[PDB]
């Protein structure tokens, strides 16, 4: 675990992909709302500070001028560092949806779903991949990890 | 004929001891027939040579625009320093002479007061909000809006006016989508300012 993984809510993430591009996989039984990839002009950047009162996840210019803040997430995982890049989203994060995954991971933030692995694993996977940073949303619907 | 124009530099590069300032002097149409542009320096009457001319570059209206940057001391600028740019060229009937100094008086610090966005105007999908500065002296002033410690892209700043007393003041809008405001998330209005302690002040407004 040698980059930031961080906890948003279900609002922060449809935000997300509010600005992002692409359509999911049919495959992925989600929500019409739902995006694979940040828009050229945009990307994310998410900072994990020793005071959790002041995570924050915003979106960036290209000049890393703020275009919108996206959420100040209360909680927190159990790497302090603020991160900037595309956003990629690679559903729960198994190895096998990465493998599958059209966009590649590397150098980018990775935004996952709550799910069939754990975080550790998910965080893993994708840090496997060279992804710099990764966020993790609960959807309603639910997925008991299996062991 | 060629136009000259000598621009002051960046106010955080003067109040700032780790930033390089410098004035540039433009030359806005410069001659097929005559390319060539002599530039002299002078500081307070004293030529110095400093100062670097960057490439002469073709424009979209087939006239040349030579640049030459002359870096200057920050105390030397900040005291009021006359920074004089000459431009000779065949094209000119006598070289052209412009002069750049600070404005010399008394430094008066800035008050800055942020305001929130009129109830009028949350009917809007976006909103302004308000970060007045002023009874400054000199007019030379930093504006920034920014939140969780990343600079807004979205916002925009009037000119310095002269105020009756003397001083200046201004106004910064920056411009967010309404959501972003009603959420109670906090935006900073940064100024720089020589009359201010350590020539920085901020201050922060969100929803009650
Ligand atoms: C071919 O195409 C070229 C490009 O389109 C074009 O060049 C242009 O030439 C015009 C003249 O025709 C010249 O006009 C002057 O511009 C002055 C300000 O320029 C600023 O801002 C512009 C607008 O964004 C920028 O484009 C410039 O680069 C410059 O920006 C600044 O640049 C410096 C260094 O690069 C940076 O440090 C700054 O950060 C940066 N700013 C920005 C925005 O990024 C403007 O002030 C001039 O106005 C003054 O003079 C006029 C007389 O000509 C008066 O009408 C007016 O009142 C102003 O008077 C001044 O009043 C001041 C008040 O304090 C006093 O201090 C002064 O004493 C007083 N001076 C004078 C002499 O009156 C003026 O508009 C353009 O800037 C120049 N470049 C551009 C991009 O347009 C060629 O001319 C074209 N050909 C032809 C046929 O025109």
């Amino acid at each position: 675990p040698n980059i930031p993984v961080q906890t948003i809510s279900r609002a922060a993430a449809e935000k997300l992909f509010g600005n992002m591009e692409g359509d999911c996989p049919s495959d992925w039984k989600t929500d019409s709302t739902c995006r694979m990839v940040t828009s050229e002009s945009k990307n994310v950047k998410l900072t994990v500070s020793n005071d959790s009162a002041q995570n924050s996840v915003i979106i960036v210019d290209k000049n890393g001028r703020l275009v919108y803040l996206v959420e100040n997430p209360g909680g927190y995982v159990a790497k302090a560092a603020t991160v900037t890049g595309k956003l990629v989203h690679a559903n729960f994060g198994t190895k096998k949806d990465f493998e599958d995954l059209y966009t590649p991971v590397n150098g980018s933030i990775v935004i996952v779903r709550a799910g069939k692995i754990t975080f550790a694993e998910k965080v893993a996977n994708a840090e496997s991949l060279n992804a710099i940073g990764v966020l993790i949303y609960m959807d309603q619907t639910k997925f008991p990890i299996v062991n | 004929g060629p136009s000259v124009f000598l621009f002051p530099p960046k106010p955080k590069d003067t109040l700032y001891i780790t930033r390089e300032p410098e004035v540039t002097c433009v030359v806005v149409d410069v001659s097929h027939e005559d390319p060539e542009v002599k530039f002299n320096w002078y500081v307070d009457g004293v030529e110095v040579h400093n100062a670097k001319t960057k490439p002469r570059e073709e424009q979209y209206n087939s006239t040349y625009r030579v640049v030459s940057v002359l870096t200057v001391l920050h105390q030397d600028w900040l005291n009021g320093k006359e920074y004089k740019c000459k431009v000779s060229n065949k094209a000119l009937g006598a070289p052209i002479e412009k002069t750049i100094s600070k404005a010399k008086g008394q430094p008066r610090e800035p008050q800055v007061y942020t305001l929130p966005p009129s109830r009028d105007e949350l009917t809007k999908n976006q909103v302004s909000l308000t970060c007045l500065v002023k009874g400054f002296y000199p007019s030379d002033i930093a504006v920034e809006w920014e939140s969780y410690g990343t600079e807004w892209s979205s916002y925009k700043t009037t000119p310095p006016v002269l105020d009756s007393d003397g001083s200046f003041f201004l106004y910064s809008k920056l411009t967010v989508t309404k959501s972003e405001w009603q959420q109670g998330f906090v935006f900073s209005c940064s100024v720089m300012h020589e009359a201010l302690h350590n020539h920085y002040t901020q201050k922060s407004l969100s929803l009650s």
